[PDB]
């Protein structure tokens, strides 16, 4: 059985403006099994509403999927996202950075 | 809209 | 749809059909349409109601199957003019008519109790779509 | 300029759990328009789009029902695939189908498309001819020949030449507000050092709507890839993209490196130069 590991990316709608609200999107893009546990995280505690795009298979039959969550940026917050999947041994975090 | 009647491979 | 008819709103969608489109162009559009639903009436009702078949029980079927596919497509010739994707709609339902036909003869009995269903469904859903189609094109006029 | 329609499908098997799950989703161009999911409230084709929900209840019904036979052929396929594989019924399996067609700035017809994948590995694959299958292993073979033996190819014949592509026509002149648009990208520039001897640099396109952008940095000199690390296209969710291309330059304080942006919105590709 085949098998591919997730390509996990952290980015803002909007560009990052402390104070003006913007959608923390986590998009992974490997994902060949759908099973899959992914949440996004503000200073090491999950946000309490996500909202997940439906599963859409590229031509190399990968999906990717996009969780856009409303957020408010601060000076001193550290947002990420921790993706749980079935090739990866252990929980992946990645750390949003303003320039990525 | 989608294919009317789908084949079952 | 285990039960005598599998899928009888077929013959009521394309009555729905045929007295939303006598409105616009001529009746014998709405004729090939209703004859094209009552052969494939017929044939989901012989295959339906299946001692569980006789190979000439499949040719009759496949002949009432393509019977009503030259019924949708005589009709997709002369409907096309106005509502384009209509026509293209009635088209599909004759190339699906025509392949469940084929499938019905390249097929085990039991293998086709479940895709006869599915293609009865289909073309339900065409009709009731088609339906809503020229519906609109009257309104607008 | 030129436009697509697109629906993927995706069947998910779950032993022990229950039946199987089923998505499946319909694009143009790059938005999308329809969803399902079996494991949802109403079992129907929800819209997303504002240029879809002109459609009367008729047209929503009828989606509904194709889907639920879809989503009947999806299950009985999962289980006839585990058939030919010899598969054990513990593991999981994931059924894949694409199709869709597309069309140029005459809106006729110049290519359609119909794949089947059972775990990554395309399974079977509709020709640009649309008459025969590519077909891989030798269950696809027997699927082949089964689906040549039941007339399938010219059924997807006569739906990938006029009805999805007169639905297409259709959905672009309901609904040309939103798809004819071409967002230029709002380019910009930005700057980071590291260890005071070696800085990157970033080219970002923030806000565009179609989805095929072109970023390339390069030096004085003409294609130099082999020092950027390009990001694929990221959607924002509110239906623009997002890229940024970036360098890491040894020298720093250089006037010597350029980014070219080539798109659609833009007449001539942009040419963007590091303000000191």
């Amino acid at each position: 059985m085949i098998q591919r590991t997730p390509k996990i990316q952290v980015y803002s709608r909007h560009p990052a403006e402390n104070g003006k609200s913007n959608f923390l999107n986590c998009y992974v893009s490997g994902f060949h099994p759908s099973d899959i546990e992914v949440d996004l995280l503000k200073n090491g505690e999950r946000i309490e509403k996500v909202e997940h795009s439906d599963l859409s298979f590229s031509k190399d039959w990968s999906f990717y999927l996009l969780y856009y969550t409303e957020f408010t940026p601060t000076e001193k917050d550290e947002y990420a996202c921790r993706v749980n999947h079935v090739t990866l041994s252990q929980p992946k975090i990645v750390k949003w950075d303003r320039d990525m | 809209s989608l294919l009317m009647w789908i084949t079952q491979c | 749809e285990e039960l005598r008819a599998a899928a009888a709103e077929l013959l009521a969608a394309a009555e729905a059909l045929a007295e939303e489109l006598r409105r616009l162009g001529l009746e014998e559009a709405a004729a090939h349409v209703l004859a094209a639903a009552r052969h494939v009436a017929a044939a989901l009702e012989l295959i339906a109601a299946t001692p569980a078949l006789n190979p000439e029980l499949k040719r009759e079927v496949a002949a009432h199957l393509r019977e009503a596919a030259a019924h949708f497509e005589a009709a997709a010739e002369i409907v096309a003019a106005e509502d384009p994707l209509a026509g293209a709609m009635l088209r599909e339902a004759a190339l699906a008519a025509r392949s469940m036909a084929a499938y019905v003869l390249h097929s085990s009995p039991e293998e086709a109790l479940q895709q006869a269903a599915v293609f009865a469904t289909g073309l339900a859903g065409a009709m009731l779509t088609m339906t809503g189609l020229v519906r609109e094109r009257l309104a607008a006029r | 300029g030129s436009h697509s329609m697109r629906y993927f499908f995706t069947s998910v098997s779950r032993p022990g759990r229950g039946e199987p799950r089923f998505i499946a989703v319909g694009y143009v161009d790059d938005t999308q328009f329809v969803r399902f999911d079996s494991d949802a409230a109403s079992q129907r084709m929800e819209p997303r789009a504002p240029w879809i929900e002109q459609e009367g209840p008729e047209y929503w019904d009828g989606e509904t029902r194709k889907v639920k036979a879809h989503s009947q052929t999806h299950r009985v396929d999962l289980g006839t695939l585990r058939g030919y594989y010899n598969q054990s019924e513990a593991g999981s399996h994931t059924v894949q189908r694409m199709y869709g067609c597309d069309v140029g700035s005459d809106w006729r017809f110049l290519r359609g498309y119909h794949q089947y994948a059972y775990d990554g590995k395309d399974y079977i694959a509709l020709k640009e001819d649309l008459r025969s299958w590519t077909a891989a292993d030798m269950a696809a073979q027997t699927t082949k020949h089964k689906w040549e033996a039941a007339h399938v190819a010219e059924q997807l014949r006569a739906y990938l030449e006029g009805t999805c592509v007169e639905w297409l026509r259709r959905y672009l002149e309901n609904g040309k507000e939103t798809l004819q648009r071409t967002d230029a990208p709002k380019t910009h520039m930005t700057h980071h050092a590291v260890s005071d001897h070696e800085a990157t640099l970033r080219c970002w396109a923030l806000s565009f709507y179609p989805a095929e952008i072109t970023l390339t940095w390069q030096r004085d000199g003409e294609d130099q890839t082999q020092d950027t690390e390009l990001v694929e296209t990221r959607p924002a969710g509110d239906g623009t993209f997002q890229k940024w291309a970036a360098v890491v330059v040894p020298s720093g304080q250089e006037q010597r490196y350029t980014c070219h942006v080539q798109h659609e919105g833009l007449p001539k590709p942009l040419t963007l130069r590091w303000e000191p």
